[PDB]
C-alpha cells in the first residue's frame, strides 16, 4: 500500500503512527510494522487526525526505535482456519505454538466480526447434565447455554473447567473450543498434556478440540484481541461449518482488565473503578458474538476472575447480563471446605424452572434453598449462643441443613491427584433421588463425617458403615 | 415467545436496544419508546411502559458524556442524569378528558446494586416516582418467587389507585403484617412469648404463605 | 439442686456468650476499618475525576 | 460599538456559550432572550470568558440551535411580575401564566434576584403559631415569621402532612401565602391546584389568597434552580411594597439543592462533598436570609424538605438543618408503627419550645414526655432478649406510658380520605397541655394504649377510652 508511515510515538503498547499520506487506514484496520522482531501486527483504533492514528498493538512492544516504517495491511487480520485449527494451539498471530507448523487455510476470517442479529437467534432451553450434583440440581445446563463461573482467586477455576471438559466435552460433538485468555502457562501445559493423552487432541487422528492460548505475560493489547481471534474460530465452526460447538474462556476477566488498562492510553476516560467506558459495549459485542444462532448453538462457559471478589464491580455486574445460567463459586464456600466450592444460594439458570426440568425437581431444589436460607440466617444467634437456645423444630432444620451442606461435596475427578481423593461423578437422575431422601430426613441419622467430602447418597451410607467400624 | 404463547403480543410492542446496540442508541431508546406511548396516549388509547433497565441507560449516557469529555456527575454518571430521567418520566400521566383521557402509565425499573439505593441513579428515581417496589433476593431463596420486601415498598397514591372492593378487604392487611414483622423479629431473640404475641405470629404465618407468588401465574 | 444448676447454667452460658460476641466484634471491626479506607479511596477518585475532566 | 447581539458558539447541552460582539461589555446574572420559534429561550448569564464571550446556562431545551444566532440581552436578572394579579394565577419560571387566566403583573415587574436584608432589618418575632396539631404544638411549636422545615423522608404521608398544614395554617393565617413547587410532580401539581380550588383559597372569581408558581421536575435543572428566586421575589413584594404579611410555602427544597448541584457541575466548577455545589452554604444562606421579618412585613416560610434515603449527614440535608428554625423530622420507624403524623419527638425540635416561652407548664409536660419515650427506646433492647427479666414494676409502667404516649402522637388528618378517611383533629393549645399532663400523672393510666390512637384533645382521649370501654 502507499499508506506508509513512521512511528511517531510508542507510549506503552499503544503506538502512534504518522502516515505520510492522506490515504489513511480505517478503524479496525491492521498494520504491519516491520521490525527486527519480525512483523508486529497492530490495529488502528483511533484516528487522532492529521494522518496520525493511535493504534492498539496486538503484538508486544519494546526496543522500538521512533520513526520506524509502517505499512497498512488493512481490515481486521484474517487468520487461517480449517478443521486443521483442531489439534493446534495458536498464538495471537494464529501460528501453531504447539508447533505442528502452519494451519491449512480454507477460510481466513477477520478477527473482528459483527455480532449476529436478533433475527438470527435460535431459542433453546435444553437439558444437559454436568455430572456434578449441585450444578444439576440448581442450574442444569442447555445445549447453547451460556454459563459463567465467577471464581475467586485460584478457587480451582482450572479444576472446575477441567471437570467440565472431562465430562461435557466428551459428551458433546460438532466441535468444541478451548480459548484461554491470559492463561498461566504451566496450567496450560497440564491441560495440553492431558488433552493429548485423553485424545481430545488426537494428532494421529483429528482432534475434536481446537485451542487458542494467550499467556498472561503477553502485553495487554495482545490479550484484548486474543479473545476476538477465538470468537472467529468459534464462528467458523458455528456458522460456516454449522456445528453446535462449545467454548471455554479462562478468564474473561482478563478481557475486561485488558480494556481497563488500555483506556487511559487510548485517551478514553476510564469509567468507574477504572474499566473502560466502552466496558459495557465490548462485553456486549463479545457476548453477542457468542450468542446462539440458528446456524449453530454454542455453549459457552466463561471464567470470571473477580478481583478481590465484589461482584458489583462493573465487569462482573455486566457479565451477569449475558449469561443464561451462572455458577458463582466463592471463597467463603471454599473455606467451608466443600469441594465443589460453588455457592448454592448463588447459582441460577432459567432452565431450573417449573416442569421445564421437572416440577418435582424444582420442588426439591426450592426446599433446599429455603432450608439453607434459614440455616444461614440463624448462624449469628447460634454462634453467639447455641442451637439449643433456638427451637427443636429449628434444630432439626439446622441439623438437616448441616448434613445437606456436607452432602453437596463431590470430590473432583480431575483434581483427584491434587486432593488425593478419587473423584466422584453423580448423575442428574441420581441427584433428584438423593436430595429427595435427605429432605425427608431419612438419612438424617448417620454421621456428618460420613456426609463430608464424599459424593453419592449410597457412598454416604457406605461410609457410615465404614465409620461404624 | 412467552408473550406470543399468551397472545399478548397482539398488543405488546417491544422497543429494544440490545447490549450490542450503540450507547448513543441506548441513550435514545427510552425517549423514543416514550414517544410511541405518547401516540397511543394522544389517540386516547391507554398503554403501560416498562423501562428495563434504566440503570444501563445511565451507563450508556456516561460512556457518551465521557467520550465527549463533558464534566460528569458523581459515580461518573453525568450531572444531568436527573434531567434525562425526569423529563422522560413525567410524560406518563393519566390525561384529562379534554386531552382524550389517554393514559400512558410508566413502570420504571432499576436494578439494585446490592440494595445500594443511595447510589445517585437509584436515589434520583425514588424522588421522581410515586412508589417503590423494593424486592428481596434473600426472600427469593427463602422460597418466595416473585419475592417482595414490602417494608421498603410504598404506594404514595394510596387506595385511589386500588380497586374499591380490594380497599375494603385489605384495610387491616397492612396492620396485621406490620405486627407480624415486629413480632417475628422479637421472636428470634428467643424471648418467651405471651398469647397476644403468638396470636400475631400464628395469624402472621398464614398471611406469609398467602402473600407468596409463583412465577408466571396471573389471577 | 435443680434450681442451683439453673442459675449456675445461666451464669456459665451468659459468660460463654460474651466471648463469642467479642470475636464477632473483631470481625466486623476489620470490615468497618476496610470500608472506611475504601470510601476514602472512592472520594479521592471522585476529586481526581473532576480535576481530570 | 455593536448591537446587543450574541452569536451562539457552543451548545453543549444546557451550557450555551454566546459570543457577544466586539465592543459591548456584558454583566453577570443577566437574562438573555433569544427569540426562537420555541418561544424566546432564556439564558441566564453565568460567566464571562472574555473577548465578549459568555458562558450561560439555559432555562429550557436547546434542540434545534444553530451556531450564529443573534442574542439580545435584557442585561439583568429575569423580571417577573408582581402585583395582586399573581394572587390566583399559576406562573412559571419565566413569569408567564400557565394557568392561562391571562396577564400577570399589576403594573410592575421586579428582578428574580434580591439580596438578604441588613442586620437591622433581619430581626424576627418570637411568637407561637399554633396549628392545632398536638405533636407539632407541644414538641416543636411553629413560630410567627418563622422558617419551619418539614423534614421527613420520602412520602411517609409527607404530602398529607403539608396539605393538612395548608388547611389548618392557611385558613387561620391572616396574610397571603405563595405556594411554590420546585421540581414536583405534575400529578402533585394537579392535586394541589384542585385541592385549593376546593379549599376555595384559589377562588376563580376574584383574588385567591394564594399565588402559585408551579415548576415541575421535567424542567431542566437551570429552570429548577431559578424557580426559587422567582417565588421568593413575589413574597418580598407582598411583604415590602404591599406590606401584606405572607406565609411562604416551598416544596421540595432538596430539589433546589439538587438542581444547583447539577448546574455547578455543568459549569465545570469542581464539585464539593457528595457532589454538592461549592457554593452550597452561601446559596442556601441567600435563600433563607432573603426570607425574613422586615419592618415592612413578616413572612413565615414553611419549606418542605426531602431527606434522601434518610441521609442527614449528606451536606445538603446537614446544611438545611442549621438553616431552618422550626424543624419536624418524620422517621420511618414511627411511620411503620402506624403513627401518623410520623413526626419523631426526639428529632422534632423548634427554636421556641423552652421554659415559659411556650408556658412553663407546657415545657415541663414536654420534658417529661421526652424522658419517658427515651427510656422506652432503650428498654426495647432489654425486652428483646430478656423480656420481662430485669424489668421492674417501674419499667413495665414506663413501657406502658410510653406506648400510650406513642399512640397519643397519632392524630387524624383532614386530608385523609384515601389515606385514612378520618377527618383531622384540631386541638386547642390549652387542651394539648392538659391532656399530656393527665397521661403523665397517670390519670389516664387505666386507659388503653389504643384510646390515645388517633385522638385529639382531652375530650377525645377520654372519648376514645370510652369507645373501647363500651
Amino acid at each position: 500500500t502507499p499508506i506508509t508511515g513512521k512511528v511517531t510515538a510508542v507510549i506503552g503498547a499503544i503506538v502512534d503512527v504518522h502516515f505520510e499520506q492522506s490515504e489513511l487506514p480505517a478503524i479496525l484496520n491492521a498494520l504491519e510494522i516491520k521490525t527486527p522482531q519480525g512483523k508486529l501486527v497492530l490495529e488502528v483504533a483511533q484516528h487522532l487526525g492529521e494522518n496520525t492514528v493511535r493504534t492498539i498493538a496486538m503484538d508486544g512492544t519494546e526496543g522500538l526505535v521512533r520513526g520506524e516504517k509502517v505499512l497498512d495491511t488493512g481490515g481486521p487480520i484474517s487468520v487461517p482456519v480449517g478443521r486443521e485449527t483442531l489439534g493446534r494451539i495458536i498464538n495471537v498471530i494464529g501460528e501453531p505454538i504447539d508447533e505442528r507448523g502452519p494451519i491449512k487455510s480454507k477460510l481466513r476470517k477477520p478477527i473482528h466480526a459483527d455480532p449476529p442479529s436478533f433475527a438470527e437467534q435460535s431459542t433453546s432451553a435444553e437439558i444437559l447434565e454436568t455430572g456434578i450434583k449441585v450444578v444439576d440440581l440448581l442450574a442444569p445446563y442447555a445445549r447453547g447455554g451460556k454459563i459463567g463461573l465467577f471464581g475467586g482467586a485460584g478457587v480451582g477455576k482450572t479444576v472446575f473447567i477441567q471437570e467440565l471438559i472431562n465430562n461435557i466435552a466428551k459428551a458433546h460433538g460438532g466441535f468444541s473450543v478451548f480459548t484461554g485468555v491470559g492463561e498461566r502457562t504451566r496450567e496450560g501445559n497440564d491441560l495440553y498434556r492431558e488433552m493429548k493423552e485423553t485424545g481430545v487432541i488426537n494428532l494421529e487422528g483429528e482432534s475434536k478440540v481446537a485451542l487458542v492460548f494467550g499467556q498472561m505475560n503477553e502485553p495487554p493489547g495482545a490479550r484484548a484481541r486474543v479473545a476476538l481471534t477465538g470468537l472467529t474460530i468459534a464462528e467458523y465452526f458455528r456458522d460456516e461449518e454449522g456445528q453446535d460447538v462449545l467454548l471455554f474462556i479462562d478468564n474473561i476477566f482478563r478481557f475486561t482488565q485488558a480494556g481497563s488498562e488500555v483506556s487511559a492510553l487510548l485517551g478514553r476516560i476510564p469509567s468507574a473503578v477504572g474499566y473502560q467506558p466502552t466496558l459495557a459495549t465490548d462485553m456486549g459485542l463479545l457476548q453477542e458474538r457468542i450468542t446462539t444462532t440458528k446456524k449453530g448453538s454454542v455453549t459457552s462457559v466463561q471464567a470470571v476472575y473477580v478481583p478481590a471478589d465484589d461482584l458489583t464491580d462493573p465487569a462482573p455486574a455486566t457479565t451477569f447480563a449475558h449469561l443464561d445460567a451462572t455458577t458463582v463459586l466463592s471463597r467463603g464456600i471454599s473455606e467451608l471446605g466443600i469441594y465443589p466450592a460453588v455457592d448454592p444460594l448463588d447459582s441460577k439458570s432459567r432452565l431450573l424452572d417449573a416442569a421445564v426440568v421437572g416440577q418435582e425437581h424444582y420442588d426439591v431444589a426450592s426446599k433446599v434453598q429455603e432450608t439453607l436460607q434459614t440455616y444461614k440466617s440463624l448462624q449469628d444467634i447460634i454462634a453467639i449462643l447455641g442451637m439449643d437456645e433456638l427451637s427443636e423444630q429449628d434444630k432439626l432444620t439446622v441439623e438437616r441443613a448441616r448434613k445437606i451442606q456436607r452432602f453437596l461435596s463431590q470430590p473432583f475427578a480431575v483434581a483427584e491427584v491434587f486432593t488425593g481423593i478419587p473423584g466422584k461423578l453423580v448423575r442428574l437422575k441420581d441427584t433428584v433421588a438423593s436430595f429427595k431422601a435427605v429432605l425427608e430426613g431419612k438419612y438424617d441419622n448417620i454421621p456428618e463425617h460420613a456426609f463430608y467430602m464424599v459424593g453419592g447418597i449410597e457412598d454416604v451410607v457406605a461410609k457410615a458403615e465404614k465409620l461404624a467400624a | 415467545q412467552t408473550l406470543e404463547q399468551h397472545d399478548a403480543m397482539k398488543y405488546s410492542i417491544i422497543v429494544a436496544a440490545t447490549a450490542s446496540e450503540a450507547a448513543p442508541l441506548q441513550y435514545l431508546a427510552p425517549f423514543t419508546a416514550a414517544s410511541i406511548g405518547e401516540w397511543f396516549r394522544d389517540n386516547g388509547k391507554h398503554a403501560l411502559i416498562v423501562y428495563d433497565d434504566l440503570s444501563k441507560q445511565a451507563v450508556a449516557y456516561r460512556q457518551l458524556s465521557l467520550l465527549l469529555r463533558r464534566p460528569p456527575g458523581r459515580e461518573a454518571y453525568p450531572g444531568d442524569v436527573f434531567y434525562l430521567h425526569s423529563r422522560l418520566l413525567e410524560r406518563a400521566a393519566k390525561l384529562s378528558e379534554k386531552e382524550g383521557s389517554g393514559s400512558l402509565t410508566a413502570l420504571p425499573v432499576i436494578e439494585t446494586q446490592g440494595g445500594d439505593v443511595s447510589a445517585y441513579i437509584p436515589t434520583n428515581v425514588i424522588s421522581i416516582t410515586d412508589g417503590q417496589i423494593f424486592l428481596e433476593a434473600e426472600l427469593f431463596y427463602k422460597g418466595i418467587r416473585p419475592a417482595i420486601n414490602v417494608g421498603l415498598s410504598v404506594s404514595r397514591v394510596g387506595s385511589a389507585a386500588q380497586v374499591k372492593a380490594l380497599k375494603q378487604v385489605a384495610g387491616s392487611l397492612k396492620l396485621f403484617l406490620a405486627q407480624y414483622r415486629e413480632v417475628a423479629a422479637f421472636a428470634q431473640f428467643g424471648s418467651d412469648l405471651d398469647a397476644s404475641t403468638k396470636q400475631t405470629l400464628v395469624r402472621g404465618e398464614r398471611l406469609t404463605q398467602l402473600l407468596k407468588q409463583n412465577q408466571y401465574s396471573p389471577l | 439442686q435443680g434450681y442451683a444448676a439453673e442459675i449456675s447454667a445461666r451464669r456459665n452460658a451468659m459468660d460463654n456468650a460474651s466471648k463469642n460476641a467479642g470475636d464477632m466484634i473483631n470481625r466486623y471491626s476489620i470490615l468497618y476499618n476496610r470500608t472506611r479506607q475504601a470510601v476514602i479511596t472512592n472520594e479521592l477518585v471522585d476529586i481526581i475525576t473532576g480535576a481530570s475532566s
